[PDB]
Order: C-alpha cells, then sequence, then structure tokens
C-alpha cells in the first residue's frame, strides 16, 4: 500500500 | 510538494517500508528537490532527487541523485558479502518522439566490501584486481571508486499503465567505467513486455516477457560479481526462489572445496516468459477492473562467462548457459484496499543441481 498527500 | 509512506511485503524482500518528500519547486529555482528512502530485508536506501524537466526550451530535461545503499547479499539469498556504496548521477533526458526517451548521463560510485565469504568466483574477481585476502576468513574488505557513462533508452506505447491490454515496452540500459576508475567493465541490461490482445473486449491478452543482461571486464579485470545479474523469484522465474538461478559458490575451506546451493548470480542473464490473461474465474464481473488471472511459462538462464572449468573440473561447468530452467504456474493480481496485490502458485519443471523451489509466491506493492 502506498499513502500520499499534497502538502 | 507532496509526501508519501508505503508499505509492502514480499516472498523475498519480506516486510518493506518506503517514504518520501518533494517540493515541487525549490524557492524558484525551477528544479524539484527531493528526499525517498526504502528498506526491506536485504537493502536499506536514500537518496536526495534534484530535477528539471526543462533544462531547453524543447523538453530536455536535467536529473541529479545522490544516494547511500546498504546491502546484504545473505538476505538476497546470495552467498555472504555486504557491500555498503554511495555515489551521485548526473542525467539528461531526450524525448525522441510519442513513444521513446532516451537518456545519457554520468555518474561516481563508491563501493565498500566486506563480510565476504571466501569462494571461488568471487575470489577470482579479487584476484583480477589485484586483492589476496585470506580465503580462511570473513573479515576482509575491499574498497572501489568508478566513475561511469549510463545510457538508457526506453520504449513505451502501452495502452494503460495499470493492467495492459496492448503494445509494448521496452528498456536498454547500459553503462561503461571511464578511465580513471578502479574497476574496468561495461554492463548491458534489455527488459521487453509484449500484450497481444486476441479478443475484442481486450479480457484475453497474450503476454510476453524477455529479460536480458551482459556485462563483462575490460583491460583483464572481471565486472564487480556485485554488479552480477540474478534469475528465479517473484519477477523473474515463478516457482524458483528467488535468485537461485545460475552458478553456485564453491566455497574455500574455514578456520579442500565444498559445493554448495548459495547462489551468486552471474554476468550473463536470459529469461523469458509467455503468459496468457484471461478473466478470472470465481470471481464477479464487478471487480474485473480491479483483478488479473494468467497461466504463464517462465524460463531463464545465469552464468559466468569466466568460470574456468579446466582448473575446477570437478565440479559443474558454472560458464555454461544452456542450463535453461523453466516453470509452469498461475498468477493472480489484485488492486486491494492494502494496495497492489500478486499471489502465483508455480512447479519449477526443469530445476538442477542446487535449484531451491518456492512454489507459492506474494507481492503486495508499496510504491501504488
Ligand atoms: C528517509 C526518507 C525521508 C522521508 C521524509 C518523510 C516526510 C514526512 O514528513 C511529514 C510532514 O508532514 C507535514
Ligand atoms: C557524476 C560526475 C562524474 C564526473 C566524471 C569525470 C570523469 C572521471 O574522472 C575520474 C578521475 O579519477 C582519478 C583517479
Ligand atoms: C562528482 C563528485 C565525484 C566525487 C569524487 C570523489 C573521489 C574519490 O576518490 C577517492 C580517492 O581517495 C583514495
Ligand atoms: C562519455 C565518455 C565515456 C568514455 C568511455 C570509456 C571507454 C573505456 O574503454 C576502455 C578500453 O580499454
Ligand atoms: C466473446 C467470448 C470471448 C472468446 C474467448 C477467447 C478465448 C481465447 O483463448 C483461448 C486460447
Ligand atoms: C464472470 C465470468 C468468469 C469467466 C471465467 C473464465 C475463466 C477462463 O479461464 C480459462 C483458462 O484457460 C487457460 C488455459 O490453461
Amino acid at each position: 500500500w502506498n499513502w500520499t498527500k499534497r502538502f | 510538494g507532496s509526501f508519501n509512506f508505503g508499505i509492502g511485503y514480499g516472498t523475498e524482500s519480506g516486510v518493506s517500508f518506503q517514504a518520501g518528500v518533494q517540493q515541487d519547486n525549490w524557492l524558484g529555482t525551477g528544479y524539484a528537490v527531493g528526499i525517498n528512502g526504502t528498506k526491506n530485508d536485504y537493502q536499506t536506501y536514500a537518496e536526495l532527487s534534484v530535477t528539471n524537466p526543462y533544462f531547453t526550451v524543447d523538453g530536455v530535461s536535467l536529473g541529479g541523485r545522490l544516494f547511500y545503499n546498504d546491502f546484504q547479499a545473505d538476505d538476497a539469498d546470495l552467498s555472504d558479502y555486504t557491500n555498503k556504496s554511495y555515489g551521485t548521477d548526473v542525467t539528461l533526458g531526450f524525448p525522441i518522439n510519442e513513444y521513446n526517451s532516451l537518456r545519457a548521463g554520468l555518474g561516481y560510485v563508491h563501493n565498500s566490501l566486506s563480510n565476504m565469504q571466501p569462494q571461488v568466483a568471487m575470489w577470482r574477481y579479487l584476484y583480477s584486481m589485484g586483492e589476496h585476502p585470506s580465503t580462511s576468513d570473513q573479515d576482509n574488505s575491499f574498497k572501489t571508486d568508478d566513475f561511469t557513462f549510463n545510457y538508457g533508452w526506453t520504449y513505451n506505447k502501452l495502452d494503460r499503465g495499470y493492467f495492459p491490454t496492448d503494445g509494448s515496452r521496452v528498456n536498454l540500459t547500459g553503462k561503461v567505467t571511464i578511465p580513471g576508475s578502479d574497476n574496468e567493465y561495461y554492463k548491458v541490461t534489455l527488459d521487453t513486455a509484449t500484450y497481444v490482445p486476441i479478443d475484442d473486449d481486450h479480457k484475453w491478452v497474450v503476454l510476453g516477457r524477455t529479460r536480458w543482461g551482459y556485462g563483462d571486464g575490460l583491460g583483464g579485470k572481471e565486472m564487480p560479481f556485485y554488479e552480477n545479474f540474478y534469475a528465479g523469484g517473484s519477477s523473474t522465474v515463478r516457482g524458483f526462489q528467488s535468485n537461485t538461478i545460475g552458478p553456485k559458490a564453491v566455497y574455500f575451506p574455514h578456520q579442500d572445496l565444498s559445493k554448495s546451493d548459495d547462489a551468486v548470480g552471474g554476468n550473463a542473464m536470459a529469461v523469458a516468459s509467455l503468459e496468457f490473461i484471461t478473466p478470472t474465474p470465481f470471481i464477479s464481473d464487478k471487480y474485473a477492473n480491479s483483478v488479473r488471472t494468467s497461466f504463464f511459462w517462465d524460463m531463464g538462464t545465469v552464468w559466468d562467462t569466466n568460470w574456468d572449468s579446466s582448473q575446477y573440473s570437478g565440479y559443474p561447468d558454472y560458464s555454461d548457459p544452456s542450463n535453461i530452467r523453466m516453470s509452469a504456474g498461475i498468477a493472480l493480481q489484485w488492486m486491494s484496499p492494502l494496495g497492489p496485490l500478486v499471489f502465483s502458485y508455480a512447479q519449477p519443471f526443469k530445476k538442477y543441481d542446487g535449484d531451491k523451489a518456492e512454489q507459492f509466491q506474494f507481492n503486495i506493492g508499496k510504491t501504488w
């Protein structure tokens, strides 16, 4: 699984 | 900018982790900055990325890399050795057209070898470099500083990234040492994938993979063993334990020789797969765009072109390329809640001395 969060 | 975490598992990699952070534009420089790291049972890797996609007006990109890598060979089912390395890469990217892109680059790498278990092929390379460590001790060391030119070509006309049904992908990477380097060698790698739909709905597809590797020394040196090719495992020849295909270590005695079943890879490799993609039985059509079944026939060989079967006639000729392993089995891919997933069951119906088997293989991906 890969979590991605645009800061 | 953005940041990301990743957990994965693989039969060959164990539990794996990944993270990274990227600034889309770094203070108006026009170059994106990035820090990325990963870790699994046998590798710890970290890098600093610095790239700009428009170095020229018409698309040419410029990329920088700065990395550290720690590798445990025994954890990767190879004969024991430890390689701690770091280096930098400068790479130019040229899009030739819609389906082709080229890249050229200059690289520096420092390799620090330690904890090497004495064996014939490994020591043979060490002898070619002028290094002659004890053959009864595992407390050794060898360090090199190398500079490389790196070529690259990628063709991609795949109809789709997730679960392709039509088109091909080819990736060719080469590199050669620049004079002044401690090592002297070239190394070439070729990967191909071809998807042929045999039905109008594109549910029934034929997939042909090939993977090739060849490298050898220049000036009487050999290619460093830590640049070897391997075969066997979830991603090459299924049903075979990871990296088991090819030569095995011939160990020197400890404080005459001993044949082993510990793979060491080789400087030449060939892998091919014929895979038949079908609809998934025992699953609804609701879940078709998220699952893929397939039936496959895998084959591959790895050999050591510098193996001297004269000096070591009592053991198998590890320079022989024709001992071609084969397996057949079934595979299942699923875009799961836990991410990309792959089961596979395969029987190695053509194996050889020392080849370790692994019928059931499993992988959860951490990058998507």
